[PDB]
């Protein structure tokens, strides 16, 4: 399973 | 289709080829996500739709036998054999709330 504010 | 539950989060999506979380339905920001039971085959979704604009960013079953992780206690995620789906809850006890009811369902399944 995957582990940000850039993304978001 | 009954609701169980309503949930604020940010519904993403796993982008795997670029290993990046990506907006679910390209469009940034929270939704209310349900969880809706039918009840003639006793069979569970999860359907979140934007609040500002409604359009419909996830709508997937929850098939028996589902390892829901709550990797933090603010984002929970799970995996079919197509995509991987994460909710980025607005609160605590929004993650609650929808883990109470996912964990419900998988138990009934």
């Amino acid at each position: 399973x995957p582990p940000t504010e850039d993304e978001l | 289709e009954q609701s169980i539950c309503q949930a604020r989060a940010a519904v993403m999506v796993y982008d795997d080829a670029n290993k990046k979380w990506v907006p679910a339905g390209g469009s940034t920001g929270f939704s209310r996500v349900h969880i809706y039971h039918h009840t003639g085959n006793n069979t569970f979704r999860v359907v979140g739709r934007k609040i500002q604009d409604h359009q419909v960013v996830i709508n997937c079953a929850i098939p028996k036998g589902l390892k829901y992780n709550q990797a933090t206690q603010t984002f929970h995620q799970w995996r079919d054999a197509r995509q991987v789906y994460g909710l980025n809850f607005g609160s605590k006890e929004d993650a609650n709330v929808f883990a109470s009811a996912m964990m419900h369902a998988l138990e009934v399944l």
